[PDB]
């Protein structure tokens, strides 16, 4: 924990005190930033604070008493305060719809940043790593929880070069009321939690890996690229299922990228949950002890990426 | 040409969204349900046979099955169905829980397959049946809703509609999971997900409840690993629903029962009670 981090950390509780209850008409609609399946997220500003945030609008058709229970158990993000993880203003219920409002994040996630940047580069995704494993790190110990979706979506960026994870596994309850949602497109899971019980933080590990070899390559690696795809450098939702549980995992191509961020995304790749390498292993993994020391500008390539000044 | 034009459909507030449009409340001659569609441009391929879908839809008219009004193209493609007053079943049994009696229950049932016997005897695959598309209309008939369109849902590539998967995964059969067939939608499809319904009324639970995890259900369901847990019916339930129930919920789809076999079953045991 470094002095920059401190200052602002410690700046972030300044403004979270100028924020009392949060009601639904202290809001002014700013913009829309994002809408997956989960919700619809929107730029807020605070009226009686003037504090710009990020509003998730989670739309669950669930009985009061389990939405209740959701709005309790979301109140375990004001003690999550670190670095790596976003910042949390304050959850509420009001019109048939949950909002958990979180700081904002003007770069957006991974996902939107890898669309505007085709490829990322290794370099970049070192930096990247780091964030998430000292993130899931932060998790596993000050709170003892998984975060059960780690993915593109989930890593936000900002211009001040800050990484942070979010839309973690905090409440038990909206967990289970997101279970009755409708077939997504791609998937992250584990091959484990797939066919039962996830092996803990080494679940959220592969997770971590696919999304590398994601956003290493600018494509979904399910399935592997397929003929001269990659010297150029519609599967079904079951089938991409299946295919994590009953084939070889994916690994990056041989000659693009160095040897230890190929033996570092194929550790994270272990289709054997215990085999597969932890937060204690790739913390000193060669890979992330050299893109650690590497010196590398990520706030100013990533306005670059969006096409604002630096 | 069932087509509404513009001007005629006064769109009011925002409903919701599911698994294939967003809903409005509409007024055109009396309250009516708009559905904007998810397929905003479509290809002349796609319209032509959703035009051609939509005349097979037009002539359904029956009192478990909601009134298909025709569709609208004007702003963006669009669906126009009966409005229906009070909550659908899967607000009754998950969210207000409201409290039948088992005669009441089993009736829901009966009316659910009424309907349902009605639209495969005019060879129609519903593709979508759960508790979100079965209203209760003033408390009383049973109304099923959301049927058919088959070429609205799953994206055209310019005149290949691939049966794609969208939906609810707690009512989709192990052949629709699994998408390897092409054809996997039939009227067994249409009776497991009925089997689902079932479930939700005699146990007043979704299926799956210790199972938190979307992708873990998709992939053992489809695998044939995961199956309702059966022992969650409540006690005061039937021992005839109970195997009528286990008979729609058959892995292999070949084995389960057609609707004229099911509507028969249900209407034996409300009479001896
Ligand atoms: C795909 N994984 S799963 O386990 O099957 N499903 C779920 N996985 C993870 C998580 C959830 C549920 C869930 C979501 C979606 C969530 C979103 C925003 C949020 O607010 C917030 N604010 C600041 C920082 C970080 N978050 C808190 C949240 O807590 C939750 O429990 C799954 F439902
Ligand atoms: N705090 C934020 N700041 C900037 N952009 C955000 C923020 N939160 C979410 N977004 C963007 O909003 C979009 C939708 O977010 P979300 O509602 O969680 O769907 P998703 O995570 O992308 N996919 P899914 O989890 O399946 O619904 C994402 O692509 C994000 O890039
Ligand atoms: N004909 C209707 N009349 C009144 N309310 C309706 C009607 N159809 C749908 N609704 C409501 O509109 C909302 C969204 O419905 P809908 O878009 O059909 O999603 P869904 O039924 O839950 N899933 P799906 O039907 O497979 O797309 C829900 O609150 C429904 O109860
Ligand atoms: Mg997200
Ligand atoms: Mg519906």
């Amino acid at each position: 924990l470094d002095e920059q981090q401190r200052k602002r950390l410690e700046a972030f509780l300044t403004q979270k005190q100028k924020v009392g209850e949060l009601k639904d008409d202290d809001f002014e609609k700013i913009s829309e930033l994002g809408a997956g399946n989960g919700g619809v997220v929107f730029k807020v500003s605070h009226k009686p604070s003037g504090l710009v945030m990020a509003r998730k609008l989670i739309h669950l058709e669930i009985k009061p008493a389990i939405r209740n229970q959701i709005i309790r158990e979301l109140q375990v993000l004001h003690e999550c305060n670190s670095p790596y993880i976003v910042g949390f203003y304050g959850a509420f219920y009001s019109d048939g719809e949950i909002s958990i409002c979180m700081e904002h994040m003007d770069g957006g996630s991974l996902d939107q940043v890898l669309k505007k940047a085709g490829r990322i580069p290794e370099q970049i995704l070192g930096k990247v790593s780091i964030a998430v494993i000292k993130g899931l790190t932060y998790l596993r110990e000050k709170h003892k929880i998984m975060h059960r979706d780690v993915k593109p979506s989930n890593i936000l960026v900002n211009s001040r070069g800050e990484i942070k994870l979010c839309d973690f596994g905090v409440s038990g309850q909206l967990i289970d009321a997101m279970a009755n949602a409708f077939v997504g497109t791609r998937s992250y899971m584990s091959p484990e939690r797939l066919q039962g019980t996830h092996y803990s933080v080494q679940s959220d590990i592969w997770s971590m890996g696919l999304s590398l070899v994601e956003m290493a390559v600018g494509r979904y690696p399910i399935p592997p690229p397929d003929a001269k795809e990659l010297e150029l450098m519609p599967m079904a939702i079951f089938e991409l299922l299946d295919y994590i549980v009953n084939e070889p995992p994916p690994k990056l191509p041989s000659g693009v990228f160095s040897l230890e961020f190929q033996d570092f995304v194929n550790k994270c790749l272990i289709k054997n949950p215990a085999e597969r390498a932890d937060l204690k292993q790739l913390m000193v993994h060669a890979f992330i002890k050299r893109s650690d020391a590497e010196e590398v500008d990520f706030a100013g390539w990533l306005c670059s990426t969006i096409g604002l000044n630096q | 040409d069932w087509e509404i034009p513009d001007g005629q459909i006064t769109v009011g507030q925002r409903i919701g969204s599911g698994s294939f449009g967003t809903v409005y409340k509409g007024k055109w001659h009396g309250d009516v349900a708009v559905k904007m569609l998810n397929v905003t441009a479509p290809t002349p391929q796609q319209l032509q046979a959703f035009k051609n879908e939509v005349g097979v839809l037009r002539k359904t008219r029956h009192v478990n099955i909601l009134l298909f009004m025709g569709y609208s193209t004007k702003p963006q493609l669009a669906i126009v169905t009966q409005w229906c007053e009070g909550s659908s079943l899967y607000h009754h049994l998950h969210i207000i829980e409201t409290k039948f009696e088992m005669i009441k229950l089993i009736d829901i049932a009966r009316q659910t397959a009424q309907g349902m016997d009605y639209l495969h005897a005019k060879s129609i695959i519903h593709r979508d049946l759960k508790s979100n598309n079965i209203f209760l209309h003033e408390d009383l008939t049973v109304k099923i809703g959301d049927f058919g369109l088959a070429t609205v849902k799953s994206r055209w590539s310019g005149s290949h509609q691939f049966e794609q998967l969208s939906g609810s995964i707690l009512w989709m059969a192990p052949e629709v999971i699994r998408m390897q067939d092409k054809n996997p939608y039939s009227f067994q499809s249409d009776v497991y997900a009925f089997g689902i319904v079932l479930y939700e009324l005699m146990t007043g639970q979704l299926p799956y409840s210790n199972i938190n995890n979307r992708d873990q259900i998709i992939f053992m369901v489809g695998r044939g690993y995961l199956s309702p847990d059966l022992s969650k019916v409540r006690s005061n339930c039937p021992k005839a629903m109970k195997r009528l129930m286990a008979e729609c919920l058959k892995k292999k789809r070949d084995e389960r029962p057609l609707f004229p076999q099911i509507l028969a079953s249900i209407e034996l045991l409300a009479r001896s009670l």
